Parts: structure tokens; C-alpha cells; sequence
């Protein structure tokens, strides 16, 4: 489990030297971006659980062959797996947004979740495809353009840290896949 | 207008009862209530609501409830069924 | 998937033993109780399709908010879902009412259904509805028979009280 | 009950039936499903995967092997 | 009962390791927040009764069906009740917001709740649309603070997404 | 409304007389084939929605076009509007079926048809092509007496007569 | 997925050598028509409804045997199948416009198409009826430009030399 500070750290250990300038003036960009990410991870936390009711509906209601007899998503119980395991992937994705590195989400849920998906006959593009709506969702709480909610807070360009939710969310899509 | 309506004189009870209630006679409604047009930053005095049930809330009430779907008979659910996709 | 067999066959299993006489009581009965559980899901697989709209139908008929506002069914579509979902529920009382024990019903109805339901907004005592008003739709000598329509009476309980 | 040994190499059942605790990625991908290679008749195939393995069980890799 | 405090002495604890330089960051951080923290929940202390009520209100605004038939609130008792729970859920809401973390409102409020609310028969979307009407009814500028009020904001939102 | 009794009454009142046994002998026919016409019209009354519904089915199966852009019921409001028509065509069917004249089929359904049609631009061949797979469906013998069938499909006929 | 850069890339890769000057040049021309290429994309996505309605339209009104005994388009629902695949033709059409070479159109609708065109009885020449319908429903300055245009038919075409 590394975040930025961690990783700036381990990189200097790798070159064998002192931390420096350039690399403490781009931690010194990260501190000062500071509340914008704190701001992000409360949004994305305070609606996370519609977040993933709307974005496995919406897998389902996409491709309707899930809920087809005989499908991974026919029956109460693999659709409370189903539900639990969409919000594990929501719940890493904002402790990537805490830390600012994946080196958590790398070693907690993505490390071993291709084989365990193999394993299990879960379909994989349906899994990309629930992550990719959680991704679209997620960044659209993110710029505070929900159509359903729409919170106040201080004006302020963000595009960098949506960039960066979405470089989190497409690495699992793209670990899955 | 016999030849058209032919027996169909409508009682003075039920045509002030009608769907031309406002158009029989318009004229002697008693004191129409006005409601004027306050600025929301002022409040302008001292109202008590003397409600049962919230302002706030009961107009919440009135916007849940405003409009049910209204089911219609012919999706309506046969013998079998297959969930449409998008 | 619980029944009989599968218990007595778990129980000898788990004491590593061969299967004793008291096992073959037990399957002694359930070839005893068979004729009326066999009885009840033909039965419901004739009419299971009038079960279902009178069971929905009631179920809208007592709480029609969920056609208002809704945060419920509030499409043709979801009412399409309500129906499908009570042909689930009556097609594990048919399962149930075949193997004998509640096991397919359990396995494939109840076991985790909480979580989907609280997390879909989806309440419960709509359901209970529906399946109150289809045990209060029975009949003692008419439709089934006294002692079959006694199971089925007991399978649909057990979906109460596992619901509820 | 199931020998130490015998339990190692079955399998790992469903959740809501066999295990009421959830499981760990590590155990799907360490012990899982654990089937040995046949002996190649090619030379093509012999030399890519190792034939069957003793007192081990993989899991999850030999589903693609 | 989790807040900074106690996840990095509880955390520190577990180490077994006196208490390093990032434990006083945290409470440094703990101590900067709080300032917005307490005059939420002061502005709260001062007028929770208007609060509750309001809440209520728009709860059986929007779900009639309650004092129908009920098989819910059917009583001026249930609505004791019910103004009841209310006044719990915005009193652990002051709790949490002294405390800073959701530590009180989570074992006093959260936890099991949801076996007394499928046990009792008591809907949960009628909690949610109390509180998503009391999170609607919040004012920028006018009744706490912008920044106080975003943390307001948050912990109700706790609540619903713990409930939903 | 034209019936028997209404035009025997309307005959022998334009002549200013009594009625004579003619009008006598009119209305005993009436009441001979009346319970050919009544068992017809308890069967219409039975199974009004499969007929609506494979009505309008075969409607949309003939014309596909309708569904095209905006010329026709291209929506689902339109048509809902299609097979609520039926309902009432199917209806007037009924009540003159029970009259035993065209009389209020004729003045509620016929009369004005051809002016509301044009200017709105609802295709009548449609209209015709939904009566003629109803028309054609039935079975004389199966669902009803044969006299019933023959009164049944004489009133459609008039329909598609008094469309285009 | 066959383009410019994956030629080049993969060529250069499978000599084990860097990109020359060669692969920059061929690159450098992919960005000079690309313009073109994305200005007929945008247009496609535009009104790609209104040409595949007419192409399928025409694709009956050539071959009209089909819906007639058929071992072909014989419900409706059969001519929504008819329209989704010249929905997935236009929009592989479109995907081999963005791409810039016959990559994903090849890789998604050429390959194996025949296996499944001889095997569910479809004939091909219905397919290039509408596709040439398409073709001579072009325009030479009027709906896309000349020289996109131009880019737009060569992929048509490359459709029609794949399919007969
Ligand atoms: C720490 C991280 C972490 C995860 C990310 C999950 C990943 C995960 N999911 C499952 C298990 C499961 N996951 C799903 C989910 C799916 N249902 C579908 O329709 C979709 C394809 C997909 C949701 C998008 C289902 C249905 C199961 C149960 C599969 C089965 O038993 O058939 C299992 C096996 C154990 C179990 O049954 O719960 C694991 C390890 N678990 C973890 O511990
Ligand atoms: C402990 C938790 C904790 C938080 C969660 C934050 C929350 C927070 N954000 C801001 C403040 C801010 N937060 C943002 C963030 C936003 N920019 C946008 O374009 C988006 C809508 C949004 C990111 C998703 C901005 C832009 C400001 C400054 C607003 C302004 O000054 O106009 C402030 C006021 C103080 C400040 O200026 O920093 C606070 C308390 N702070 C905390 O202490
Ligand atoms: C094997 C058993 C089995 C079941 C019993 C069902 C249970 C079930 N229902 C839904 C899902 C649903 N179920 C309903 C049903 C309801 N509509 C209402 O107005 C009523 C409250 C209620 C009928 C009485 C609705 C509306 C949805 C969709 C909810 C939504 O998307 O908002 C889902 C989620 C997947 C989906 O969208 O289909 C599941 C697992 N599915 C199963 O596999
Ligand atoms: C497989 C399960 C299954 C059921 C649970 C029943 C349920 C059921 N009962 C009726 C229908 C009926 N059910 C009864 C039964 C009786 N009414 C009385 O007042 C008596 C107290 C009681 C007998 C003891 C009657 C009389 C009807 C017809 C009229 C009615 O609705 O009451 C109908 C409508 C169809 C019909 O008329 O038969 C249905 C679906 N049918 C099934 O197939
Ligand atoms: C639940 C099912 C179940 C089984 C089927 C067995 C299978 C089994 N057998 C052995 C173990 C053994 N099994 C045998 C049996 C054999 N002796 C021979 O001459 C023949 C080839 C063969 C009988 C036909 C022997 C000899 C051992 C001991 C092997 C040794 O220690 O060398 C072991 C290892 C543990 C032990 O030592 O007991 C296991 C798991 N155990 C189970 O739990
Ligand atoms: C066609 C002939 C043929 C062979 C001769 C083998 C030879 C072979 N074995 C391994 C690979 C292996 N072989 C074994 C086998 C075991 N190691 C132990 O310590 C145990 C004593 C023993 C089982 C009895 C193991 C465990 C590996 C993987 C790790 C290793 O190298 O030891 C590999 C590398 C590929 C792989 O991991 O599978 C190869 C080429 N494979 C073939 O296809
Ligand atoms: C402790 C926390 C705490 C809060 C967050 C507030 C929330 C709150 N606001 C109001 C009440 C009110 N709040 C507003 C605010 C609004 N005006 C609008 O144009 C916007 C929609 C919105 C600001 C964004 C208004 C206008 C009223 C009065 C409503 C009325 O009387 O019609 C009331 C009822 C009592 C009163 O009239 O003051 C309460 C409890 N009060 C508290 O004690
Ligand atoms: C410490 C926190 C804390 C809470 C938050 C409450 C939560 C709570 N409420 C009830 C119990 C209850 N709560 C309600 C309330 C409701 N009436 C309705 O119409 C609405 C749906 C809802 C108000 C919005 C009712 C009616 C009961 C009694 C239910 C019954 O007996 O049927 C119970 C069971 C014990 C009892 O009967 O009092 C509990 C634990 N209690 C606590 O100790
Ligand atoms: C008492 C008897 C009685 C009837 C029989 C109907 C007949 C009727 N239909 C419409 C009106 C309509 N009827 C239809 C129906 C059609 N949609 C199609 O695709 C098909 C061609 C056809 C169903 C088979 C449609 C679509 C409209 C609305 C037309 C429009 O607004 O464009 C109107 C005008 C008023 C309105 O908009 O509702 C009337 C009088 N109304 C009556 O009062
Ligand atoms: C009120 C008037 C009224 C009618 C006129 C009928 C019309 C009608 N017939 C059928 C249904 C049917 N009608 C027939 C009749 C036919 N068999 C053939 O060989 C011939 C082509 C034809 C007799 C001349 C058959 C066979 C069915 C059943 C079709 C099937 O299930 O495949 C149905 C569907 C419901 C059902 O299965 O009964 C309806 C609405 N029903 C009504 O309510
Ligand atoms: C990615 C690209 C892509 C395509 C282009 C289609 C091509 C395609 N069409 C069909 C299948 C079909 N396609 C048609 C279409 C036709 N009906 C007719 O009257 C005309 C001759 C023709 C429209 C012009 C029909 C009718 C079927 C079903 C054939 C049958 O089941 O008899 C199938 C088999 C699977 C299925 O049944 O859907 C496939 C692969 N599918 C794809 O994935
Ligand atoms: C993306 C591919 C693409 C196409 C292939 C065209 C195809 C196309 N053309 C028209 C429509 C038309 N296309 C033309 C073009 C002309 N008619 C003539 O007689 C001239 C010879 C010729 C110009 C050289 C005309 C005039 C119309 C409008 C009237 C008509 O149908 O002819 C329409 C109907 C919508 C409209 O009016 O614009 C469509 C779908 N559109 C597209 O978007
Ligand atoms: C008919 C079957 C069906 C669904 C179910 C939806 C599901 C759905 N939601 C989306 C995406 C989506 N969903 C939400 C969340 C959602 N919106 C809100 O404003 C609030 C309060 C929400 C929870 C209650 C947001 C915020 C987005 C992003 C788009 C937007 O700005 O609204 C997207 C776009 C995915 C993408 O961009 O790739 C889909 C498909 N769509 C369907 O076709």
C-alpha cells in the first residue's frame, strides 16, 4: 500500500538518492490539490451505494441475457454477490482517490480477480461494462453534473483529478478484460 | 337551439353545477383571494402557518403524489413473458 | 437443495456411516407423503398463470402508491417485472412442493434476497400481500384436496415467515 | 467427513450453499481447480507445461493450461 | 465508538508502538475541522424540534398509505413513534457530528437495524424520504455555514446510504 | 336507435294510429331471435380483450407501416389509442348486439366516421383489415351456436360496409 | 483491427526493426485524410435511421418473394432482424470510417459471414440490393462533400466485393 508520498519515496530509494526538488515541487502541486481531492472522495462516497444499484441495473438492463435463466445473474443470490462485488470495486476506487497512487487497488482487489472471474464463469465484458458505467457515473458526481443532484461547492476547475478517477476506473475495466 | 339539444334543458341547479360553471355567470364570486408577489429575501411580518401538517412538507406531499403512471391494459403482463433490452 | 434423501445421506455421510434403518424410515415417509405433494404441484402447474394475475392484481389493489410516484413500479415494464417475479416465487413452490423439502426454494429464492430488496428500494410487504392473498384464495375440498392443499399451505408460510 | 488430502484437491463450492464466510482472491487463485496434463504424443506439445504435479494443487492457471 | 482519535490509538495499539508523528498529524487534522464540526452541531442543538417535525411531515406527505389500513404508523401512538425515531436519528446525527466521526451513529443507529425494520415491517424508504427532504431543505449562505453545512450534508447522507 | 320496437313505434306513430298486429307480430320476432343475439353478445362480453388484442395484433402484422415515423401510431400513446378504438368498437358491437338493430353502432361509431378520419389521417383499410381477422377467426360451431356466429359476423360485416 | 498505423507498426515490428522515416510518411498521410474521413463519420451518425429505413425499404421492394411463402423475412419480427442488420452494417461502415481502414468492418461483419449466410438460408444479393440502393442514393456536393463522399462509396463498395 503506497500513495503518492510513497511512491515519490520508493522511486528515490530505486535511484538511491535524497528526495530533491522537482520531485517535492510535483507533492507540493499534490498538497495544494489537497481539498479538491478531499471534496471528490466525499462526493463519490456520499451517493456511492445508487452508484452501484443504478450501474448494475443498468448491466442488466443493457444486456438482458444476465438475468436469463441459467445466466450469472439468474438468481437472488448471485445478484447479492453481484451487487456486493460492484460495491468492493466502488470502495477501491475511492481509497485510489485517497491515496493518489494504485498501488492499493493493485494489491488489495485487482491482484488475483481475472482468475477468480475465470474461475467463477463470470462473464468478463459484463463486468467491464458495469465498471465502465460506474466509471461515466462516477466522473459525472465528480464535475457535480448529476441530473439528479447537484450540490454546492465552491467554484473550481477539476478536470486533472476526473482524469484520474477515470485512469483508475479503466485499469480495472481494463484489468478484467 | 330545441331542434339541436332536442329535451335536453338543463335544471339551473345542475348547469351552476356543470362544466360551464365559470362561464354561466362569472360575475358574483364574493372576494376573489389575491396572492401578491413578496420578494423570497423579505418574509414581510409575522405569519404563524396554524397547519396540521408543514407548509414545506405538504407541498412536498402534493409533488410526490402529483401523477400516477397509469397502467395501461395491453402491456400488461401474459402467460409467460420476455424482459425487453435496450 | 434440502430434502429428505439429502439429509439423511448428509447425516450418515457426516458420521462416515453406512446408511441404518432409521434412514430408511425416513425415506419411508417421503415416499408415504409423496402422492399428495405430487398431487398439489400438478395442480399449480395447471393454473399457475390465473395464480399469478390474481396474486399481482391484489398486490396493486392494496398498495397502489407503488403506481403513483413511484419509487416502485412506475412503468408497464416494471409491473412486467412485479408479474415475472411472482411466477419466480410460484415456480419455487412448485420446486419445493416436488423435491418435498424447501431446499430449491430456499436455495434459489430466500438466500440473500434481503440484500437485493433493501438495496432496489423493493418492499417486502407487497410481496406478503400477494402471497396472503393467494393462501386466503384457497379452497379445502375444491381445487386440490384437504390434505395436498394442507402442504402447499405450509410451503407458501414458509415463504411468509422467511420474508417477513 | 473428507480427508485432509481429498479436500485440498476437490473443489470450492458455491457461496450461498457451501460456505456461509466469503472467500479470499488468494484461494481461488492458489487451490481452486487442479487437473494434470496427459502426456504429449507431439513434440510441438511437451516442453511449454508440466505434467501432472503431486502433493499440489493449482488453481485457476490450469483452467488455461 | 470510531473517530480520529480512536482508529489511530486503536491502530497505533494494535502495533503495539507509541504514538509517531503521523498520529498528531491526524489529530492536527482533527483539531482543524473541527471547528465547522461543532457549529453544525450547535445550529442542530438549536433547533431540532422544527427539524424533526418538518422531517416527519414530508414522510407522511409523500407515503400516505401509512395511516390508511396501516400496517404501519395507524395510531397518534405510531406517530409518537414515529416522530420517535426521528428525533434518534437527528440526535445520533448531532452525536456523530461532535464526535466527527459515524462512530455513535453507526453502533448506536446502524448497526442491526435492518433485522428490527424486516422484523417490525417498517419500510425504510420512509425514513429515506424524511432525510432526503431534511438534505434538501439545507441553505448555503442562510441557516448554518457553506462549509459546516457540507459536513452536515455528509453525515445525513451516511445515513441514507447506510439505509438504502 | 333503431331497433324493431323503435321503428314499428316511430311507423305506426307517423300514421298516428295504434299498433296494429303487425308491429305485434315484428316485436315477436324480435323476442324469437333475441337469445341467439344475447348469447352472442354473453360471449363478446367474455372474451372482449384476446379479440381486441388479436385484432390489433394482426392490425400492425398487416401494416407495418404505422409504426414508420409520426404518419400513424408510431408511439405508444397512439397506439394505446389503437386498441382502446377496438375496446370501443368491440363495445358498439355488444350494444347492438343486444339492441338487435345497427342503431347505436350506427350513431355512435358510424355516424361522423369518414369526416374525423380524413383530417387526422387515420387509414379506414386498417380498421378494415383488423375486422376482417376477427371476422375471419371465429369459429361457428366451437365458441357459440351457429345462429349466435351468423349474428355476430353479420354485425362486423355492417362495420366493414359502413367503413369503406 | 487493420489501419495505417497498425500496418506500419506491425510491419516494422516484424522485422525487429524501429520506425523509419517510411512509417512516419504513411502515418503523416493518415492524418491528411483523416479530415474527410471524420467529416462523412459525423454525417453517418447523423442520419444513419433515415438510411437504413430507406435501404431495407428498397431491399423489399426488389425482392418481394421474401415476404410472401417465405423461407425468409416472414413475420415482422423477422423484418426487425432485417433492419438491426443494416443497422450493424451502417454502423461497421461508420467504425471503418473512424478507424480509417476496413479493419473492424472485416473483423466483425466479413469474417465467417458466409458460414452463417449459407447456413440460415439468407441470400446475399438482397443485402447487395440495399447496399446499392444506398450507393446510387448518394450526392455529389449535396449531403457530405465530394471527397468524402468518395471515401464513403469505396467502403460501400468494399462491402459488395465482400459479399458477392
Ligand atoms: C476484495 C475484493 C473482492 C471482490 C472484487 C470479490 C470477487 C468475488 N466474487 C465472487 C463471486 C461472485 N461475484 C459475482 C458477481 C457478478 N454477477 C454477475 O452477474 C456479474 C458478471 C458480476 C457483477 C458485475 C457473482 C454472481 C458471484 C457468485 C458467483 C457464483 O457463485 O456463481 C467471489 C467468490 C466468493 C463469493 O461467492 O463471494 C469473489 C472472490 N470478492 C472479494 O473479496
Ligand atoms: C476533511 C474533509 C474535507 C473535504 C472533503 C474538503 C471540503 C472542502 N472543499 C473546500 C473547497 C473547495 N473544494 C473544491 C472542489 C471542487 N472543485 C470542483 O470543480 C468540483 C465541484 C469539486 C471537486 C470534485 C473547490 C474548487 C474548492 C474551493 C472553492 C472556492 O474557493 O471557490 C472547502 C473550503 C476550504 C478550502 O477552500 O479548502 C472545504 C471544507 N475540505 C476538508 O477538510
Ligand atoms: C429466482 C428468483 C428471482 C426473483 C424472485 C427475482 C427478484 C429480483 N427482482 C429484481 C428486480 C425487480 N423486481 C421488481 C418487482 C416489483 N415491482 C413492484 O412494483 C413490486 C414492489 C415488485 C413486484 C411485486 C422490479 C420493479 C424490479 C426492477 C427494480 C428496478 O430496476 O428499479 C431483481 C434484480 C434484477 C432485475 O432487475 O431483474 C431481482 C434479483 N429475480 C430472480 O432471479
Ligand atoms: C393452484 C392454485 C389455485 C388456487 C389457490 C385457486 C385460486 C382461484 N380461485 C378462483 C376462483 C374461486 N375460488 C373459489 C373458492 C371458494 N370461494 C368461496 O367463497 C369458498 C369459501 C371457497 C371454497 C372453499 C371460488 C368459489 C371461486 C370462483 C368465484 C370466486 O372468485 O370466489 C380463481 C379464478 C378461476 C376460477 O374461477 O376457478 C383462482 C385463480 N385456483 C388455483 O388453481
Ligand atoms: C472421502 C473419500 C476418501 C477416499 C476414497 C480416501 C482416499 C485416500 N486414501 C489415502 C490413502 C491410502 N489409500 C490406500 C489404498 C490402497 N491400497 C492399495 O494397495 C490399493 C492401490 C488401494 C486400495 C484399492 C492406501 C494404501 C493408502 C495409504 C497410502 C500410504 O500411506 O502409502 C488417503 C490419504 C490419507 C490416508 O492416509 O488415509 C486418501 C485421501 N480417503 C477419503 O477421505
Ligand atoms: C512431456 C514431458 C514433460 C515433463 C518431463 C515435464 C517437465 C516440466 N516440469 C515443469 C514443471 C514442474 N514439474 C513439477 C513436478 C514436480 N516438482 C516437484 O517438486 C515434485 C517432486 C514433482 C511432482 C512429482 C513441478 C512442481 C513443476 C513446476 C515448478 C518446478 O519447476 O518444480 C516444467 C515447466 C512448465 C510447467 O511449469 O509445467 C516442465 C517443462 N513437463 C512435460 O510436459
Ligand atoms: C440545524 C440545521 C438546520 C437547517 C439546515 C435548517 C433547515 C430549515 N429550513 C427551514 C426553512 C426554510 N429554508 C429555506 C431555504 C431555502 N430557500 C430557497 O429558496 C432555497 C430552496 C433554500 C435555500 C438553499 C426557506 C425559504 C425556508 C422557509 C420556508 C418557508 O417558510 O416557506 C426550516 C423550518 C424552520 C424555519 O422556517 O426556519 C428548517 C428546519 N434549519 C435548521 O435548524
Ligand atoms: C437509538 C435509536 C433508535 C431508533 C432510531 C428507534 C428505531 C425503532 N423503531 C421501532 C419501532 C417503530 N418505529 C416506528 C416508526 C415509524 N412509523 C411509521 O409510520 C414510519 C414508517 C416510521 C417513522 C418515520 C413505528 C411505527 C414503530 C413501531 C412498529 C410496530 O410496532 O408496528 C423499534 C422497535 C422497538 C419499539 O417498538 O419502539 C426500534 C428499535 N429505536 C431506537 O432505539
Ligand atoms: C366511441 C368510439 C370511439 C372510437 C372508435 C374512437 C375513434 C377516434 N380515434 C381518435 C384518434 C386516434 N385513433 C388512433 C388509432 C389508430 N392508431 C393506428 O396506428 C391505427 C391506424 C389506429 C388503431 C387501429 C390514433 C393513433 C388516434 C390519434 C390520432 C392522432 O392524433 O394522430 C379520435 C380523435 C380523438 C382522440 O384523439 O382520441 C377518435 C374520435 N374515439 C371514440 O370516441
Ligand atoms: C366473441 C367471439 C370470439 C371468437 C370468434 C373467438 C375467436 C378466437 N379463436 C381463438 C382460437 C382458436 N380458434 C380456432 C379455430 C379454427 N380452427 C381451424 O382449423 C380453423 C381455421 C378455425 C375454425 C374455422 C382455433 C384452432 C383456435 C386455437 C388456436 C391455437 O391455439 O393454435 C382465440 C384465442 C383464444 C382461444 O384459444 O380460444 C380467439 C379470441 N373467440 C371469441 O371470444
Ligand atoms: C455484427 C454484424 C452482424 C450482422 C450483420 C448480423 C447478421 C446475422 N443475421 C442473423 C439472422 C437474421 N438476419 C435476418 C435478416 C433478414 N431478413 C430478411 O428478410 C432479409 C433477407 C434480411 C434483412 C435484409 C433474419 C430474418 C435473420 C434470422 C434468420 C432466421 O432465423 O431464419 C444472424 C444469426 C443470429 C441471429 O439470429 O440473429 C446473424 C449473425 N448479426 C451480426 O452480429
Ligand atoms: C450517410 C449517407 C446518406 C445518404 C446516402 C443520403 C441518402 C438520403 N437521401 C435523402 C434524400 C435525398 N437525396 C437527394 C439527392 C439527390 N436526388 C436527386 O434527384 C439528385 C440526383 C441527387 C443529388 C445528386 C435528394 C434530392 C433527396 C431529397 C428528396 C429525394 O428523396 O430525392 C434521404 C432522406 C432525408 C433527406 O431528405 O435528406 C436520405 C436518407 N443521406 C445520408 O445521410
Ligand atoms: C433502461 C435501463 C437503463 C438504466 C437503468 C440507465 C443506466 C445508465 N446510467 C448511465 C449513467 C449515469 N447514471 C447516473 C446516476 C443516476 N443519475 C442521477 O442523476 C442519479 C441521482 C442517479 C442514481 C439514482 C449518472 C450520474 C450517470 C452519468 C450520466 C449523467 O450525467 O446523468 C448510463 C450511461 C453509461 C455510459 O455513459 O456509458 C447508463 C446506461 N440507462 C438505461 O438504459
Amino acid at each position: 500500500m503506497l500513495d503518492a508520498f510513497s511512491r515519490v519515496v520508493v522511486n528515490s530509494d530505486s535511484k538511491a538518492a535524497y528526495v530533491g526538488g522537482s520531485d517535492l515541487q510535483s507533492l507540493k502541486t499534490f498538497i495544494s490539490d489537497g481539498n479538491k481531492r478531499l471534496d471528490a472522495v466525499n462526493c463519490i462516497v456520499s451517493n456511492a451505494s445508487c452508484i452501484v444499484s443504478d450501474a448494475i441495473s443498468g448491466m442488466i438492463c443493457e444486456n438482458p441475457g444476465l438475468i436469463a435463466p441459467g445466466g450469472n445473474c439468474y438468481t437472488n443470490r448471485r445478484m447479492a454477490a453481484c451487487l456486493r462485488d460492484g460495491e468492493i470495486i466502488l470502495r477501491y476506487v475511492s481509497y485510489a482517490l485517497l491515496a493518489g497512487d494504485s498501488s492499493v487497488l493493485d494489491d488489495r482487489c485487482l491482484n488475483g480477480l481475472k482468475e477468480t472471474y475465470i474461475a467463477l464463469g463470470v462473464p468478463t465484458a459484463s463486468t467491464s461494462r458495469a465498471v465502465s458505467i460506474m466509471k461515466a457515473a462516477s466522473t459525472a458526481f465528480i464535475m457535480n453534473t448529476a441530473s439528479g443532484r447537484k450540490i454546492e461547492i465552491a467554484a473550481g476547475d477539476c478536470q486533472a483529478l476526473q482524469s484520474e478517477a477515470a485512469a483508475y476506473f479503466d485499469k480495472v475495466g481494463s484489468a478484467v478484460d | 337551439p330545441e331542434l339541436v339539444v332536442g329535451n335536453k334543458s338543463m335544471t339551473v341547479a345542475e348547469q351552476v353545477n356543470g362544466v360551464n360553471a365559470e362561464s354561466y355567470w362569472p360575475s358574483s364570486k364574493v372576494r376573489p383571494a389575491v396572492a401578491r408577489g413578496t420578494s423570497p429575501w423579505m418574509g414581510l411580518g409575522v405569519v404563524k402557518s396554524y397547519a396540521a401538517m408543514s407548509e414545506a412538507a405538504m407541498a412536498y406531499g402534493i409533488e410526490q403524489q402529483s401523477k400516477p403512471y397509469v397502467p395501461q391494459k395491453y402491456e400488461g403482463w401474459s402467460s409467460g413473458w420476455k424482459p425487453k433490452s435496450s | 437443495m434440502k430434502s429428505v434423501i439429502t439429509t439423511t445421506i448428509s447425516a450418515a455421510d457426516a458420521a462416515g456411516r453406512f446408511p441404518s434403518s432409521s434412514d430408511l424410515e425416513s425415506i419411508q415417509g417421503n415416499i408415504q407423503r409423496a402422492s399428495a405433494r405430487l398431487e398439489a404441484a400438478e395442480k399449480l402447474s395447471g393454473n399457475h398463470e390465473a395464480v399469478v394475475k390474481e396474486a399481482g392484481d391484489a398486490c396493486f389493489a392494496k398498495y397502489s402508491y407503488l403506481k403513483n410516484s413511484g419509487e416502485a413500479g412506475d412503468s408497464q415494464e416494471k409491473i412486467n417485472k412485479c408479474y415475472r417475479d411472482v411466477d419466480h416465487y410460484m415456480r419455487l413452490i412448485n420446486y419445493s412442493l416436488v423435491v418435498g423439502g424447501t431446499g430449491p426454494l430456499d436455495e434459489w429464492g430466500i438466500a440473500g434476497s434481503r440484500e437485493v430488496y433493501r438495496t432496489l428500494n423493493l418492499p417486502g410487504s407487497a410481496y406478503i400481500a400477494s402471497f396472503t392473498f393467494t393462501r386466503d384464495r384457497l379452497c379445502v375440498p375444491r381445487d386440490m384436496s384437504s390434505q395436498a392443499g394442507v402442504e402447499f399451505v405450509a410451503a407458501l408460510d414458509y415463504v411468509i415467515n422467511s420474508l417477513s | 467427513v473428507v480427508d485432509p488430502f481429498q479436500r485440498k484437491f476437490q473443489s470450492i463450492g458455491k457461496i450461498g450453499i457451501d460456505y456461509s464466510r466469503p472467500k479470499k482472491l488468494a484461494t481461488y487463485k492458489r487451490v481452486g481447480y487442479s487437473v494434470g496434463l496427459d502426456f504429449p504424443n507431439a513434440v510441438s506439445m511437451a516442453g511449454h507445461y508440466s505434467l501432472t504435479d503431486c502433493t499440489r494443487a493449482g488453481g485457476a492457471a490450469k483452467i488455461l493450461m
